[PDB]
């Protein structure tokens, strides 16, 4: 709110908007980072998951091993 | 002659020529998508010579010439449909391109958008042509060219802004 | 080492001096020249339409006077701090022994 | 390189064509999550099971350890 | 000072780069899906970065972790049982 | 073209393409943060030699080149926040920039608040026009 | 080396200042020639119809005062940092084994 001097203000520009092949090369970068995540850990994923989905078959597995030997070490003890 | 209707546009060389394109008015910088390498321009009395005994291209007809005789290949373009897989051996021009004459009401252009006032005199004058009432054509005429100047202007003061020039010592090698 | 810096710095600025005034650039009006014909150079021809000044010898600058003299200093002063000189007699055991 | 300008609308569609690869792979994502959340469940579970299941199971070994 | 990461609102009504009333489409959806491609990456780091640290980590350490306890449960319960009867 | 329209900012290089903002009308200085580092402008008959065989730069339609590969940066679009505390890298633009159009009443601009009497002669004129009386669109 | 690029430069940029310039090419302005009468060249005749400024001898540019004196500097740069004189007395076994 001064008389004449010019530098007590500056008149936003139209807007502080980039030119669109900037925004196609940000799409793009998202896009890639995500794609490049998606098929690495999906192999990931898969292969680790079907490996410990394995796990956890080995895992009961030896949980009806400790079934069948409580079971056998119960019948143990009942022996005495 | 502005930017707004300027244009970026891979060519089709086939062998040192290219047919020009339909919309094409007037031409400013030429080159490769790579390195750069500006083409310049020079005429037939001379390049024919260069045949005979950088880059040179020149204008016959509706065709464009060049000595070393080029080969670039127009996008890949299309398939799936995301983008236009450029060519590598690609060269992009700018040309200054003949608008679309309207022919319809909503449309628009980055004129109106700009400078309408512009049209609007530029109008009337042809109007007050087709009924005799000059004196308002000397005044819409004076007002346009008045406006148009206006606009080169704020391109010329543009056109160099940045830094003050500095002519380049462009040497050679020894 | 001094006089090696400051005559390459003059040579330097002589020779970019030479080389920018050879390329000979003729400067021209815009609605003149004939383009098609200025750039052929078959011995005659050129139809300046129209004016008559529309094509002139682009004004380089001209060499410098000190260019030219301050050279000339170094020269000498190579050859008054050290004995050197391109056109003078060596010396010779005896006179290095008897000058006269 | 070097590409040319192509006009806005063209952008357009090249910022589009990104998000379809994105949405496929989210609901691969979903599926495997699931996977592994089954997983993790049944793991805990067998684990404290069987754990509390040793516990009571060398408990009583002392027991027979004591008896002898 | 500042930088031009806003989104596209305006056209030029003066200035002969960029926005025409014939082209502000193209920037505003140019934006939109930009932004809907970063939404996918970000939520992308969240089910992979969740899933990954997360579960893979609790499986895999709390397993490991487990049956290194059985191992050690059940040597000690044979052992003890075993030398005990035996006394 | 005077100060108090122009404007500070931060540009995203990438090694050439940096792109001219929609706003620009007239680019005064344009120079880093860092060190304090002045450009200047030239041809692209003439960066391209640079580039075969100081920093320019130039306007390829709607792109800034600049001759060597810089990598200034900015946050990518969808952003979020802005501080970005100047990528050590960064430099800053000083432009003249399209002010908008009013489009509102109690709207406003610095020129009202210094120099008004002149969008009101300016436009009077325009005025004079639709109605024909030339003598006051002269003065 | 240096020397031998150098006077190959200076040698290259004057043989073509020499040649641009022996074209000769006259200027004209657009209608007034005659080309009819130009173009021969038998002794004496040219129809400068009009006008009387239409033709005049196309502004080729001077040679450069650097190319002469540059030319001049090498000459005698050869002649001091190797011991070879166009015009100079040879070396005997003699004068080898006592230069007095």
């Amino acid at each position: 709110v001064n008389n004449v001097g010019q530098f007590g203000a500056t008149e936003g520009s139209i807007g502080a908007y980039k030119q669109a092949a900037e925004y196609a090369a940000d799409s793009k970068y998202w896009a890639l980072l995500a794609e490049s995540k998606f098929g690495t850990i999906d192999d990931l994923i898969a292969e680790v998951e079907r490996l410990y989905q394995q796990g956890v078959l080995m895992k009961q597995d030896i949980e009806d091993l400790k079934q069948d030997f409580k079971d056998q070490d119960a019948r143990l003890m009942s022996l005495i | 002659r502005i930017p707004p209707l300027e244009k970026e546009v891979y060519l089709d060389i086939k062998d040192g020529v290219a047919y020009i394109p339909p919309d094409y008015l007037e031409a400013q910088w030429m080159m490769r998508a790579k390195d750069g390498t500006i083409f310049q321009v020079t005429s037939p009395e001379e390049i024919s010579y260069r045949r005979q005994h950088p880059v040179n291209f020149a204008r016959f007809g509706s065709r464009f010439i060049f000595y070393p005789s080029i080969e670039a290949d127009t996008p890949y373009y299309p398939d799936d449909g995301s983008p236009l897989i450029p060519a590598e051996n690609s060269v992009i021009l700018s040309y200054y391109a003949d608008p679309p004459e309207f022919h319809e009401d909503t449309d628009t252009s980055t004129i109106l958008t700009i400078a309408p006032e512009l049209l609007l005199y530029f109008t009337l004058r042809h109007a007050c042509l087709f009924v005799q009432d000059d004196n308002g054509v000397q005044k819409w005429s004076a007002l346009g060219k008045a406006i148009l100047d206006e606009m080169v202007e704020q391109n010329k003061k543009q056109e160099y802004s940045g830094s003050p020039i500095a002519i380049p010592n462009n040497m050679t090698r020894l | 080492k001094d006089i090696q810096d400051l005559r390459t710095a003059l040579v330097r600025g002589y020779i970019d001096n030479v080389n920018n005034a050879n390329y000979g650039r003729y400067k021209a009006l815009v609605g003149a020249y004939d383009r098609r014909s200025l750039l052929d150079n078959r011995p005659g021809g050129v139809v300046e339409m129209e004016r008559q000044d529309a094509i002139d010898l682009f004004p380089y600058h001209n060499l410098p006077q000190g260019i030219d003299g301050l050279l000339g200093m170094s020269e000498e002063l190579k050859e008054t701090r050290t004995g050197v000189t391109k056109l003078g007699m060596g010396i010779n055991p005896d006179v290095f022994k008897n000058d006269n």
